[PDB]
């Protein structure tokens, strides 16, 4: 699970990130995004204080 | 401790309880006529007793008179107003005079 | 001068390129600024007329009083990083 | 400069007690009473009210669907 | 009677019966400063204040209710 | 009385 | 041109300072005209440095653009990237004003070796000051934690009978807690590779490793930012180290803490922001409640005001993790404006009082509006304001800090509005005290506030209200910068 | 005019206060009164301007807070409310100023009084013709702070300083509410202005509108003193006694009930609100008209008689007549400063300062003059037909049984109550000390005259005003159906049709009936069979007369409980937890393991070789174990550092 074995499977952020290319799936410990589906957001912090609904 | 009757100490205590019987009465009664009517009476009460020589009975009346005066104190008693508790009291004290010590600070 | 705000949006450009990605933030955040600053008009408009309607406010400020309350939740800053790290479609 | 203070001896007992209170402290099932009161029980119960309402207060501009006021009358006389 | 220190006790308001020798001079320079003043704060108040029941006409208001539906 | 005089010139 | 001006001056500065008064130390014993009116001339010197820190800024002041999002000014120098933004430019012009007073405060109240002082006091400025214009975690931690080796050393030099405690505490606290925040830095670095303020913005983490690195920050700010139950350091330093010292250590150290979210938590580990903040108003309220408790059983004076500094951070850090524009810009007015009343009254208490009588225990001190007005006018004025009167710049904080807790939580974010009333409890009664009854019996009537410390004050309360005032003076820098911080999507 | 009417006070306090020395004792006083004056007058031109001409007055000096959306204005405007306010505060103020002339004129501290009575009256004038709640916040504190000040004028009696304290410390207990009220005022509707807040009071959720009223309520106790929040009411008579004039007639003891009338609006779209109001102002009439009559310090009487009447307006606002509450308001407050002044006078005269009405006696033709004032004061408080307090204390007594449910019929006997002790310890307070049987030494009844012309003035004026003053203005407020949208009323809640045509006829003179005639019965006891009031004996009698003399032992439950309590807890955490857990999770605790764990370290350094050999010859089992072992060598070093 170090970051050195992740970067060794591919699993870490040597490939840069992108926009465009959303994964439905949650990304690894170690790795990087610049955009997330809305849909683990809400799985993660749950609606209410500014997240979909106010 | 021991109570010693006629000695001087023993007589300012039943002095001092004679200052509470009055004034209390003083406190409760608000009409001078209604007030010597009840004082004269506080006197006697305390003359009656004026002779013992014996001190087992003499402390039982201080047990006895401190009972008396707490059941009867009043709530609000009358102070003059610059005398401690009063309305009046420390209200524009002069100040201290003393010299003024230069400090360089 | 007035400076003009760059219309932009973070659902066309990459965020590779970071002077791009700057604007879509940047355009982001002056819309908003405008939606205050029409909500601080319209409750003008809401003060004027209670004030001169007195007891008919309730009538003569009708649609205003209903304009107001249902655009103070949404007429508020909010922020760029919200939609920039998430997708609503997905 | 000329110590313009009457130094107090009990005084200094007092202040050199209050700020030396941490070496006579004793672990006592008295402090625990205290201690577990203030760093568990107070944060905790805070702590399930913050979460249990923590998104479930939408009242910026909430609105009214249900009247105040009663229409009919009904007398017991 | 009693010494109020007032060599060097010299608060904002005096302190203990204070009164300067030329009192009556600096009152007429106090007493400008209030007429000076309130006099100021008349003018003022008459060019910046407003009626805020006659700014819209309710023909005006007539218009936002309908467009704001 | 209050005889209390005026102090210096301020 | 700013920071490159404002290293190079310094350090030619120091230089020059350092030159002037070792020259004579040679084998013979030496008594030079530097020396004279205890090292007057060098102490000078150092005053001058502390204006012309001020003009340097202001030269940048100037070319702010209020209009612009994103940072300004920006340079490199020494291989790191600076610049300023909005939220910077004002606790970093906060810095720099308390330089002058930091020092003026300490002219004539030190045994000597006030070159040392003056040299410490201006290396402290600058390491705090270039704190808030780097643009990167790893620069923002070189800053967070070089400070450590002036004030250690100058805690313990100049300090009050237990300095030795005092200097163990700030030198171990502020770095067995900040090199957690170490740890966090450098998984930045070896993740992303980079650990600049902007690349760091856009990149998203696994809600795991958001936990992580949050745990770990939050751990370093909770220390300079005293919450409980890791306060313990800030009451000992504040009564034991010289009033310089408490000056910067109050004004300054302690809005470097919420500078910390600013940058480090809420851009990039936003996510995870939004799940600590229930857990962030619990320890702040608590904190809250039990710092303003805790302070109405203290005893001296110096300890008092150091604990109501704590009760107002809390505040601070309440309102800045509100999700709004409110809580955000009322938490910097509050840090600006605590920047002012906070050493005044550091000043009224171990500077004005400790200056004369050299004994800091509440005991010996009540009636003192008596042969000290002008005094007893300035602690209640500074009073007040430390408790959010409403003309004051603190309440204007206060109560957006406050509006903005019930904005992001209604329930447990009202009870923020305790503050309006602790505050008003262990101050008022340690200002109704001081200033009533009789005279006390075991102080000698001596001088009242001398002209230099009317001046300290005197422009420690002319910032604090015209922010109250007219706070649009902060808002109009803070707006377009304050509202990149919020993080919420509706639809 | 209205930028003059406003801020004229506030230059007058500035000039006491910074240049009081330069000009001395006389003047300063003077200069004040003037600029109370200025402001008297130029209220005056906006009342007739505003009140019969339907103008409004809006200075708007500049932006406070511009943060987003919340946008809140320096801004000052005259409604009706705003300036049916600004009569009882200017003129009572000036009033009061004008007398405090002269009784303060043997005090050596005469600038730094003026200078905050002056301040207190700018504060009070913000508190009323702020444009919105947030300006009106601003004064709303420095009501406190001035009080603070005042109370605590005599700063070198003890008494006095921490009788100042306390009412500081409990007003900002409701300031702390009231700040959350705002909060939840910005949270609902984004706006603290008047113009948009009431502007949307229907629309709102009724669960919104209690939780800022409730905010409201609480603190509105505070200010008026009523039932919870009272204790500091009669502490505040350690100020002079102008302080307790102005600030119980015509200041912060009414300002709770203008709070309540000004967010009208909002408060009749939440009957909860108002019926707690009720309560609270109904219970409150009812226990200082209880405790008075056992009062003893004659300020402490009229101190009591103002909480019992600014609790009636409490439920004149409970049952949404508010137009009946504002009215009373100005009504109370001319005699109440008449009776204050009256005190002050008696006070004065009598050369031993004594305020224990036990110590006088047969005051009424040594000072006829200070004798008639009360009279004629009392008389208007305890409502005779014809005078003042009659028209609008009198319809309140109605109004509550005009409600026709529950609470209504409950509060009524409380307030009716109300006015018969009203009627009692009116007639006690005037025999004990103007027709009873002297107590006081001879020697200061030889000594008794009234006092000067100046301190005359303000006392027959305000007397005047308590013949005629609620006549005239009857119909500007009680009109049926005059409009005053400023005041809000519901229409299912008008109950003044029935107040006035439906209520029984032996109602309408019940109050005075067992006002003025269970008045003579108590005047012929303490005159004539006064023997039956010797209540020390009865023990029933001492314990009923102690409990009420002690103010209902809330004074003793507050501060040997819950302060204490409240002091206590601070103590705990300052033990138990700063000097306790986190020093052991700190310096001592970790100072106290590393001697321990260092003590043994430093016993294993020695020079000798069959250590050390020992030691790396263990460490070869390192090798031969299989490394899953490893922790249990870890635990096992670990025991055997104990
Ligand atoms: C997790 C850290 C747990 C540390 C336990 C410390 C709690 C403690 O101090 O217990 C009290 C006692 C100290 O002695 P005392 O204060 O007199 O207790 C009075 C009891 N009647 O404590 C003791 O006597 C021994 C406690 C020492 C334990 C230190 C070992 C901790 C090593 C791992 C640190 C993590
Ligand atoms: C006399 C000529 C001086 C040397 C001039 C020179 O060679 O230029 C180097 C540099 C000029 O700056 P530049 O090259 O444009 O890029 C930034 C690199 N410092 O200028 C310099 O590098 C001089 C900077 C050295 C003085 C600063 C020393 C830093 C001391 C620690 C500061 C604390 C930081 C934390
Ligand atoms: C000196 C002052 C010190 C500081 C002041 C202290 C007080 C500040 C904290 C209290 C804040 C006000 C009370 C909070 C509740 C008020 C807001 C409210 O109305 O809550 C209603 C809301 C939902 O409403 P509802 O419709 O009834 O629920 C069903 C939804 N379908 O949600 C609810 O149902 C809430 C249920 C009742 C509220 C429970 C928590 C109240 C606070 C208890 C704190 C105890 C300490
Ligand atoms: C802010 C939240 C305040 C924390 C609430 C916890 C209060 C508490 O637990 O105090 C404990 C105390 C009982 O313990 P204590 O009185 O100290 O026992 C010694 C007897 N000689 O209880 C008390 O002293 C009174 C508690 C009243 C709380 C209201
Ligand atoms: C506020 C937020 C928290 C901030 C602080 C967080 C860390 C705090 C940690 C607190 C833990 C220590 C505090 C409690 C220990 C106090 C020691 C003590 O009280 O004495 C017990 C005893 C010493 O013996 P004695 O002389 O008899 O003293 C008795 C006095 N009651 O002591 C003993 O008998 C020894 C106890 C067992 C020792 C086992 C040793 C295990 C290894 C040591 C732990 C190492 C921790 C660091 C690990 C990495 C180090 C590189
Ligand atoms: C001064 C120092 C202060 C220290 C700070 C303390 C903050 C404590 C945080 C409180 C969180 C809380 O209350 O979370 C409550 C949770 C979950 O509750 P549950 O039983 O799943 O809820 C059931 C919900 N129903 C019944 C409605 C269905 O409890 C825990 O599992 C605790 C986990 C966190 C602590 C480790
Ligand atoms: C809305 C904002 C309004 C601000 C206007 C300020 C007017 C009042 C100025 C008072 C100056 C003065 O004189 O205070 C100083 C007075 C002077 O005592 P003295 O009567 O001159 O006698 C002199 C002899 N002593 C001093 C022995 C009695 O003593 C004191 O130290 C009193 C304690 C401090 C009072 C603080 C009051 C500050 C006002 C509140 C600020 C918010
Ligand atoms: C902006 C960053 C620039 C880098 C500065 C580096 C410091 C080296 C200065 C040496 C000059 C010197 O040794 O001189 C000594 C000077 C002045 O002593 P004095 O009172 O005049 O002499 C005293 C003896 N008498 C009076 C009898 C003649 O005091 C100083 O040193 C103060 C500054 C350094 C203290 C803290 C050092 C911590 C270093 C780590 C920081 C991260
Ligand atoms: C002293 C203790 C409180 C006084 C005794 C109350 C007993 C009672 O019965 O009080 C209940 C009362 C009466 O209202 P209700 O009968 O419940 O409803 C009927 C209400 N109408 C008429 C609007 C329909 O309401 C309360 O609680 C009022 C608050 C009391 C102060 C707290
Ligand atoms: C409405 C009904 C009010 C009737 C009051 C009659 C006068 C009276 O109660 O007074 C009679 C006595 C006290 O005598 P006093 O008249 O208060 O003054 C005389 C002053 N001495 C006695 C010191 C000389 O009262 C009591 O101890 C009763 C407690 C008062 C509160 C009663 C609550 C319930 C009613
Ligand atoms: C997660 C929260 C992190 C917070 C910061 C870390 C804890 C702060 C400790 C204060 C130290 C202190 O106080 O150092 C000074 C102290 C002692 O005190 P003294 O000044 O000599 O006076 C008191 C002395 N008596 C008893 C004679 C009066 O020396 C020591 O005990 C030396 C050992 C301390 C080791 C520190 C290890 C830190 C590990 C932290 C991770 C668990």
């Amino acid at each position: 699970n170090s970051y050195r074995a992740a970067l060794e499977a591919g699993n870490g952020n040597e490939g840069g990130f992108d926009n465009k290319v959303i994964k439905t799936e949650r990304q690894g410990f170690w790795e990087g995004v610049y955009r997330r589906p809305l849909s683990q957001t809400v799985e993660d912090l749950g609606e209410g204080r500014g997240i979909i609904t106010q | 401790k021991a109570v010693v009757p006629f000695s001087e100490a023993n007589k300012k205590y039943v002095s001092s309880l004679y200052r509470k019987s009055l004034r209390t009465a003083h406190d409760w009664i608000n009409k001078t006529e209604f007030y010597r009517v009840k004082a004269s009476e506080i006197r006697s009460r305390f003359d009656a007793n004026k002779h013992i020589n014996d001190p087992n009975e003499l402390k039982v009346i201080f047990k006895e008179t401190e009972a008396l005066l707490e059941d009867y104190a009043h709530p609000d008693p009358i102070i003059p107003p610059c005398r401690p508790g009063g309305s009046k009291f420390e209200r524009n004290i002069p100040p201290r005079v003393e010299a003024r010590i230069p400090i360089d600070v | 001068d007035h400076v003009r705000s760059p219309n932009v949006s973070f659902d066309d450009i990459d965020y590779n390129n970071s002077q791009d990605l700057h604007n879509a933030q940047e355009s982001l955040l002056r819309e908003q600024w405008i939606r205050v600053s029409a909500l601080k008009v319209c409750r003008k408009a809401l003060e004027s007329c209670y004030k001169t309607s007195g007891p008919n406010h309730y009538e003569d400020c009708r649609e205003i009083a209903e304009k107001y309350l249902n655009m103070l939740p949404d007429h508020r800053i909010q922020g760029f990083l919200g939609y920039q790290k998430n997708d609503p479609s997905k | 400069g000329p110590h313009l203070l009457r130094e107090d001896a009990s005084f200094q007992r007092y202040g050199q007690l209050r700020d030396n209170l941490a070496t006579y402290w004793k672990f006592n099932r008295k402090a625990a009473r205290n201690v577990f009161i203030f760093l568990v029980a107070v944060p905790a119960g805070l702590g399930y009210l913050a979460y249990n309402y923590e998104g479930k207060t939408p009242f910026v501009g909430k609105r009214r669907t249900e009247p105040i006021f009663e229409q009919d009358y009904v007398p017991r006389k | 009677h009693h010494i109020h220190t007032p060599s060097y006790i010299k608060p904002p308001t005096g302190g203990w019966n204070f009164t300067p020798a030329n009192w009556k001079q600096n009152t007429v320079l106090v007493l400008v400063g209030f007429t000076a003043c309130c006099v100021g704060l008349y003018k003022l108040g008459e060019a910046g204040s407003y009626n805020p029941k006659l700014k819209y006409k309710e023909e005006e208001l007539s218009r936002w209710n309908q467009s704001a539906k | 009385d209050h005889h209390t005089p005026l102090g210096p010139a301020e | 041109m700013l920071v490159q001006n404002l290293i190079i001056f310094n350090i030619i500065g120091i230089v020059l300072l350092v030159l002037l008064n070792n020259n004579n130390n040679g084998i013979l014993n030496k008594k030079s005209l530097l020396t004279i009116k205890n090292e007057l001339k060098l102490k000078q010197i150092g005053l001058i440095i502390s204006i012309i820190n001020i003009l340097i800024i202001i030269e940048n002041w100037i070319g702010f653009n209020s209009n612009y999002y994103g940072f300004q000014n920006i340079e490199r120098f020494l291989n790191i990237y600076w610049g300023i933004d909005g939220i910077s430019l004002l606790l970093v012009l906060l810095t720099l004003i308390l330089g002058p007073i930091a020092i003026l405060s300490n002219w004539k109240n030190l045994k000597g070796y006030y070159t040392y002082y003056v040299i410490s006091i201006n290396m402290l400025v600058i390491l705090m000051a270039l704190n808030f214009i780097c643009l990167d975690l790893v620069s923002f931690y070189i800053l967070f934690e070089s400070t450590l080796a002036p004030l250690f050393l100058l805690i313990g030099i100049y300090g009050a009978n237990n300095k030795n405690k005092a200097a163990y505490y700030v030198l171990i606290y502020t770095l067995a807690s900040s090199l957690f925040m170490l740890l966090s830095i450098v998984i930045y670095y070896i993740i992303i590779n980079s650990t600049d303020y902007i690349y760091i913005n856009n990149i998203i983490l696994s809600i795991n490793l958001q936990s992580l690195l949050f745990i770990g920050i939050i751990i370093g700010i909770a220390v300079k930012t005293p919450l409980m139950p890791v306060h313990t350091w800030l009451p000992t330093v504040h009564s034991e180290s010289p009033l310089g010292g408490s000056i910067l250590l109050a004004g300054v150290i302690l809005k470097l803490a919420i500078y910390g979210v600013i940058r480090l938590l809420l851009p990039n580990l936003s996510e995870i922001s939004m799940m600590f903040t229930p857990i962030i108003y619990i320890i702040s309220i608590l904190t809250l409640i039990y710092s303003s408790l805790i302070t109405l059983k203290q005893t001296d004076l110096k300890v008092i005001i150091a604990y109501s500094s704590i009760s107002h951070l809390a505040v601070c850090m309440i309102g800045i993790f509100a999700n709004n524009l409110i809580g955000i810009n009322g938490s910097l007015i509050l840090c600006l404006a605590h920047g002012f009343v906070s050493p005044a009254l550091f000043i009224l208490v171990g500077g004005i009082l400790y200056d004369r009588y050299h004994n800091r225990l509440i005991n010996y001190y009540q009636g003192l509006s008596t042969f000290m007005p002008i005094f007893s006018i300035y602690l209640v004025v500074f009073s007040f304001c430390n408790t959010g009167t409403p003309l004051s710049g603190n309440f204007v904080g206060e109560f957006l800090s406050i509006t903005g807790a019930v904005i992001r939580h209604p329930i447990i974010g009202s009870l923020t509005a305790a503050s309006v009333l602790l505050s008003a409890c262990y101050q008022m009664k340690l200002t109704n005290r001081l200033t009533g009854s009789v005279f006390s019996q075991y102080l000698h009537i001596t001088n009242d506030v001398t002209n230099r410390e009317i001046f300290l004050l005197n422009w420690l309360l002319i910032p604090t209200i015209i922010i109250g005032i007219y706070p649009s003076f902060v808002t109009n820098i803070l707006n377009l910068a304050s509202s990149t911080l919020i993080y919420s999507v509706l639809i | 005019m209205i930028l003059l009417c406003i801020f004229t006070p506030f230059l007058g306090s500035l000039i006491s206060g910074f240049f009081g020395r330069y000009i001395g004792v006389n003047s300063s006083k003077w200069i004040v009164c003037l600029s109370i004056f200025v402001s008297v007058v130029s209220t005056y031109i906006l009342f007739i301007d505003v009140i019969f001409n339907e103008i409004e007055y809006t200075y708007n000096i500049m932006n406070w807070l511009n943060v987003e959306y919340l946008v809140v204005d320096w801004s000052f405007t005259i409604d009706k409310l705003s300036v049916s306010m600004l009569v009882p505060v200017v003129t009572v103020s000036f009033l009061v100023h004008l007398y405090s002339v002269s009784y303060m004129s043997h005090d050596p501290h005469q600038q730094r009084f003026f200078s905050y009575l002056s301040m207190f009256t700018f504060a009070m004038i913000v508190l009323v013709t702020g444009d919105n709640y947030l300006i009106l916040f601003v004064g709303w504190e420095f009501i406190g702070v001035a009080s603070y000040l005042l109370i605590s004028f005599w700063f070198t009696r003890f008494n006095a300083v921490k009788s100042g304290l306390s009412a500081l410390l409990i007003n900002r207990f409701g300031d702390a509410l009231l700040v959350l009220g705002l909060s939840y005022l910005v949270l609902v509707t984004g706006s603290v202005n008047y113009n948009t807040v009431f502007a949307l009071g229907s629309y709102l959720d009724v669960n919104m509108i209690t939780v800022i009223l409730i905010c409201f309520l609480v603190a509105s106790m505070a200010k008026s003193a009523q039932l919870g929040l009272h204790s500091w009411l009669l502490l505040a008579m350690e100020g002079p006694t102008p302080v307790s004039s102005l600030l119980h007639a015509a200041c912060l003891v009414i300002a709770g009930v203008f709070l309540l009338m000004r967010s009208s609006p909002l408060l009749e779209y939440t009957p909860i609100v108002l019926l707690l109001i009720l309560w609270l102002g109904g219970l409150s009439t009812l226990i200082s008209g209880l405790i008075a009559m056992v009062s003893n310090d004659i300020k402490k009487i009229i101190a009591l008689s103002t909480m019992s009447q600014v609790g009636i307006m409490m439920i004149a606002i409970g049952v949404s007549c508010y137009n009946l509450a504002l009215f009373h308001l100005i009504c109370h407050s001319f005699f109440k400063a008449l009776l204050f002044m009256s005190a002050g006078s008696v006070i004065h005269s009598i050369i031993s300062e004594y305020q224990d009405i036990r110590m006088y006696g047969g005051f009424r033709q040594f000072i006829p003059l200070a004798y008639t004032c009360i009279f004629i004061a009392s008389l208007s408080l305890m409502a005779i037909p014809g005078l003042t307090g009659f028209y609008s204390k009198d319809i309140i007594i109605e109004s509550m049984y005009g409600e026709y449910t529950f609470s209504g019929f409950i509060i009524y006997w409380f307030a009716l109550i109300s006015a018969t002790c009203t009627s009692l310890y009116s007639i006690r307070l005037i025999y004990y000390t103007f027709l009873n049987n002297p107590n006081s030494p001879k020697y200061i009844y030889i000594n008794l005259k009234e006092n000067d012309i100046v301190l005359i003035t303000p006392m027959i004026i305000l007397t005047i005003l308590s013949i005629f003053g609620g006549y005239l203005l009857r119909d500007i407020y009680l009109g049926m159906g005059s409009p005053f949208n400023e005041l809000f009323i519901h229409p299912n809640n008008l109950s003044l049709i029935e107040t006035e045509f439906s209520l029984p006829s032996i109602l309408k003179v019940l109050p005075l009936i067992t006002g003025l005639g269970g008045g003579l019965i108590l005047l012929l006891i303490y005159e004539f069979n006064y023997s039956l009031f010797l209540v020390y004996n009865n023990k029933n009698l001492s314990k009923l007369y102690s409990f009420f003399n002690q103010k209902i032992m809330f004074d003793q439950l507050l501060n040997n409980l819950i302060l204490r309590s409240g002091l206590n807890i601070g103590w705990l955490l300052n033990v138990h937890i700063d000097r306790g857990i986190l020093q052991l999770f700190g310096p001592l605790g970790l100072w106290k393991l590393s001697t321990f764990i260092s003590s043994k370290l430093n016993k294993l350094v020695f020079l000798n070789i069959g250590f050390i050999l020992e030691i790396i010859v263990l460490s070869w089992l390192l090798i031969v174990f299989k490394v899953s072992l490893l922790k249990y060598i870890l635990l096992l070093i670990i025991f055997i550092i104990l």
